[PDB]
């Protein structure tokens, strides 16, 4: 939760107007499980690179590739 | 942190992560999030309403493109 309240308080505050917004756990909890599933997903595809490129280690090379795209 | 990096990588089949993903996930995300944060707080401050829901945040993935 701690890396994910900051986020979600900075930009809230960030991106307000008048004042923060509220927010609900079911709103919470559905944000964190969209994000985490994103950052799978592209994980994940650089990984492919990865197995493409005839290595084991994921590294900032395979990330930028799918970035770049 | 280290191992919910590392958490992320094992659930995408990643086995073993070099040091710069660490920095270079959290940057990453936080483009992804600030659209999802950004598009919610937008949406639901603009729509008759002040409380994120999830169906807000449902808005806001529909407005990326990095899911597409």
């Amino acid at each position: 939760k701690l890396p994910f309240s900051r986020l979600v308080r900075e930009f809230i505050v960030k991106y307000s107007d008048d004042e923060p917004l509220r927010v609900t756990e079911g709103a919470l909890l559905a944000m964190q499980e969209s994000c985490e599933m994103y950052l799978t997903q592209r994980l994940a595809d650089s990984y492919m690179l990865t197995k493409h490129r005839n290595r084991v280690t994921l590294e900032v090379r395979d990330m930028a590739l799918m970035a770049y795209i | 942190t280290k191992p919910a990096i590392r958490r992320l990588a094992r659930r995408g089949g990643v086995k073993r992560i070099s040091g710069l993903i660490y920095e270079e996930t959290r940057g990453v995300l936080k483009v992804f999030l600030e659209n999802v944060i950004r598009d919610a707080v937008t949406y639901t401050e603009h729509a008759k309403r002040k409380t994120v829901t999830a169906m807000d945040v449902v808005y806001a993935l529909k407005r990326q493109g990095r899911t597409l």
